[PDB]
């Protein structure tokens, strides 16, 4: 039965070319041009049959006695029928990007999910023997990553252009040499399934072993190899990390595609959103957490700028999406997850974090206005990279970080606009409380020059936006009413920093999008707001506190002691800015 | 000071452990990790009754920790598995602790449930009564707690059910803490 | 220990040491169960008749737990798997013959 399997008609084909393939990793596929895809496609019924008949046959106990000469001739067959899976993705790619039609379809997928099922027959009957179980099931995995990684990479790298421009073998060596996204379908995503799937195994495999324990292992299950040589043959082959990444955004992009399809091929977006949501958790887990030195280096070199423009775009995609719907929530919280391990490992350089922290709007050296509200994630990355700039500084007893500095700086100066202007902003326009949180708990970790500093211009701000009392008496004081609130709080809590505080913040932006952010609210405020407000529930914080509830105390010794020595000192104008106070009551 | 944290310990020996003042003890062990770690023979006896202790009581409320307090249980369980390791390695006649104890320590700490005997438990209070030791302060305790998870990113990649699941994450943690020791092969 | 993690690295130096302690307790058990075979032949008493059969358990116990863990490792088995069976089936067949 093996012979007959090994000698189907149509297998014959697929089987040479991949062992040509596994030959110096020169992945090809033939259905490159359009015309050649209609060929292959035209000859997937019999391709259908042949795959069904291999499927069945591996099906019933066959190969028995897995002797290397047979192990080799079975996974050979794996193998072969794992190509022509992906060849005829790539068929099918290649005619949607030149765009019996569903029966042909039809056909199609049947192929590809009976190639991967006898593949995983394979696999699993290699790894269930008692001769050749273990190192063998290992470089069958490399080899059938290798192979898909290569599929996906050149699937997604089919354009239009090129396609016409060749208007056979599609050399992925050709296309990185050389070196839209277009053509990742369905079929693209359960290739992508598989593929990290094998991906991680490897990769545990890695992290199992001791850390950092030559050449690139070989494309052969008999060849004995380390789990390192198998892991930099893969990427040598193709790059892991920018394949994974590729592959993610167009999952999550086309996730949302259906989405809107949906709000006006599988049409669900959920099934891209898995497939997005598997590659972030490969990544954190399997490189980001991984302690080997080789896959930590191979991250940080792989890393790109543009890398964290995607992930910028996706996080604010996310954060911008008002769906919380349910595979989304998933993605969301691995998306955040991805982000926080980003800030956290140093694999992300100080020149990386700044790139995201740009393409997210939130960059704390940029000019213009500083954004007053910032998106949930947007916010929860800004926060963790600065609070974790603060933390390296005070660990060594560094100075004040600017860019936290600065970041203060240019949100009091926007505040100031804001009520220089008195324009009541929207709840997207308005500053975030979490945001206000983390920017309290920020001022704390300066030391007195730059808390005291920081309190001698709110003094100013405040003396200022006095000046002019008719376009006050005449302007909404919302904003207004932000900074007193801020200036309050930081009249109770100056000197030190409150528990409740680290909570809120370790609560709402340490945690993957309890869903409400812990902080408290203007209690006959917050009641007036009801009496005109949505009744299903309170969508954003428009009105609340940072102060706590304080037990009642009376004036004596209400302000901290250290914040009345700094009004009193030579940087604070008390005796005029108390004037400007009362006056600021009109 | 080292009064209170024996407190944890007899308040809860007597009726089980109040996760009240569990927060406290695993601050108490990452604060003295280095001084269990290069300690001197007078205080092994108190050093190790502790670490005994310690590592039952936070195995009986593995599967209810406050998720948020979830982390630095993990850190002190890594610190509570290092002294069982290095214990292990070299065997100390100062060592208050059994070989057979302590590997079923660690296989507790790294599994669903301790195992210690109580007959054992009061044996090692007994060893702990023995007092042979060598505000403010709580809000830089929680600071430092707060600086501790800005680090320890969760990165948890794979009610009652919960509960049972936060134990499993607790386990795998501290199979992790025993593994980054190499503990396997020691 | 054997219940932790400890010989799940098998490595190949670790797979070796493995297999030594798993055959160490299997050698163990068929002498302690050769002896209480010359103790009947020769025939507190009952507590050591129960720690000897207690200590012959737990060893096929070690023997079988090594076995799986070479079975399903990635770094061990299929040969390497039969061959520890079969060192275990040479101790075993040895120690029946003796006893």
């Amino acid at each position: 039965l093996l012979r007959v399997c090994l000698n189907l008609p149509y297998f014959l084909r697929y089987i040479n070319r991949f062992q040509d393939a596994v030959l110096a990793n020169s992945f090809f596929i033939m259905p490159a041009t359009v015309a050649d895809a209609t060929a292959v496609r035209n000859g997937f019924h019999s391709l259908v049959i042949d795959v069904t008949m291999a499927l069945d046959t591996l099906s019933l106990p066959v190969l028995e006695p897995l002797n290397p000469s047979r192990l080799q001739d079975v996974t050979v067959l794996s193998l072969s029928c794992l190509y022509a899976g992906v060849s005829v993705a790539t068929c099918m790619a290649i005619l949607h990007v030149g765009s019996k039609e569903d029966d042909y379809e039809s056909d199609a997928a049947t192929i590809v999910q009976k190639c991967l099922e006898i593949y995983d027959m394979i696999g699993q009957a290699i790894s269930s023997s008692r001769r050749a179980g273990g190192e063998h099931y290992q470089n069958f995995q490399l080899l059938g990553a290798w192979c898909l990684l290569n599929s996906l990479f050149l699937i997604l790298n089919l354009s239009p252009t090129a396609l016409a421009d060749k208007g056979a073998a599609l050399r992925v060596r050709d296309i990185l040499s050389r070196t839209g996204h277009q053509g990742f379908g369905v079929l693209s995503v359960i290739l992508a399934n598989h593929a990290i799937k094998l991906l991680t195994s490897l990769f545990q495999d890695l992290q199992v072993e001791a850390l950092h324990k030559g050449p690139p292992a070989a494309l052969s299950i008999m060849a004995q190899s380390t789990s390192i040589q198998r892991i930099q043959r893969l990427i040598d082959s193709v790059p892991l990390m920018n394949l994974l990444l590729t592959l993610l955004s167009t999952s999550y992009r086309k996730a949302c595609v259906l989405q809107r399809q949906r709000k006006g091929s599988r049409k669900d977006p959920e099934l891209f959103l898995g497939l997005a949501s598997n590659i972030l958790n490969f990544i954190t887990s399997s490189m980001l957490n991984s302690r080997n030195n080789f896959i930590r280096n191979y991250l940080s070199v792989s890393l790109s700028e543009h890398h964290m423009a995607t992930l910028a775009s996706i996080i604010k995609e996310v954060d911008k999406d008002g769906l919380k719907g349910s595979s989304d929530e998933e993605f969301a919280a691995a998306l955040y997850h991805f982000n926080h391990s980003l800030v956290t490992s140093d694999l992300q350089s100080p020149n990386l974090q700044n790139t995201l922290l740009q393409q997210l709007g939130v960059a704390p050296f940029s000019e213009g206005p500083w954004p007053l509200y910032i998106h949930p994630q947007s916010l929860s990355v800004l926060s963790r990279l600065l609070l974790i700039w603060q933390h390296k500084a005070s660990a060594q007893g560094d100075p004040d970080v600017p860019e936290c500095l600065k970041v203060w700086d240019r949100f009091l100066s926007t505040m100031k606009q804001n009520a220089l202007q008195g324009v009541v902003p929207s709840e997207t326009e308005d500053l975030n409380v979490e945001h206000l949180q983390m920017l309290l708990l920020i001022f704390h970790n300066f030391t007195e020059t730059g808390r005291r500093a920081i309190l001698s211009l709110f003094v100013q701000i405040i003396q200022e936006l006095s000046v002019n009392m008719d376009a006050q008496m005449r302007f909404v004081p919302l904003i207004l009413a932000r900074l007193l609130l801020i200036f309050d709080y930081l009249l109770h809590q100056y000197s030190k920093a409150p528990v409740y505080l680290f909570e809120q913040v370790q609560h709402n932006l340490l945690s993957p999008p309890a869903t409400t952010p812990l902080y408290h609210g203007f209690k006959e405020v917050e009641e007036n707001w009801s009496k005109h407000f949505s009744s299903d529930a309170v969508p954003h914080p428009r009105f609340y506190c940072v102060l706590s509830p304080e037990a009642s105390e009376d004036d004596l010794n209400r302000l901290d002691s250290v914040a009345c020595d700094v009004l009193f000192s030579k940087l604070v104008k008390y005796d005029e800015l108390y004037a400007a106070l009362t006056a600021l009551l009109a | 000071g080292w009064e209170v944290a024996v407190r944890p310990l007899l308040s809860a020996s007597y009726s089980a452990f109040e996760m009240k003042e569990l927060p406290q003890l695993v601050a108490s062990v990452i604060e003295s990790e280095s001084e269990i770690l290069h300690h001197e023979k007078q205080y092994e006896p108190f050093y190790s009754s502790f670490v005994a202790l310690s590592t039952h009581y936070i195995t009986t409320v593995c599967s209810l920790i406050p998720r948020n307090q979830l982390q630095s249980v993990a850190a002190a369980c890594k610190v509570l598995i290092e002294f069982s390791l290095l214990r292990l390695e070299n065997p100390d006649e100062a060592c208050a602790v059994s070989q057979k104890h302590l590997i079923l320590l660690i296989k507790g700490l790294c599994t669903g449930c301790s195992r210690l005997d109580r007959t054992e438990i009061i044996t090692f209070t007994a060893m702990m009564k023995s007092a042979k030791l060598p505000p403010e302060l709580r809000q830089k305790e929680v600071q430092m707690n707060f600086l501790n998870q800005l680090t320890s990113v969760f990165n948890p990649r794979t009610d009652q059910a919960s509960a049972i699941k936060t134990k499993n994450v607790f386990i795998a943690q501290n199979v992790a803490s025993l593994q980054e020791l190499g503990g396997s092969e020691k």
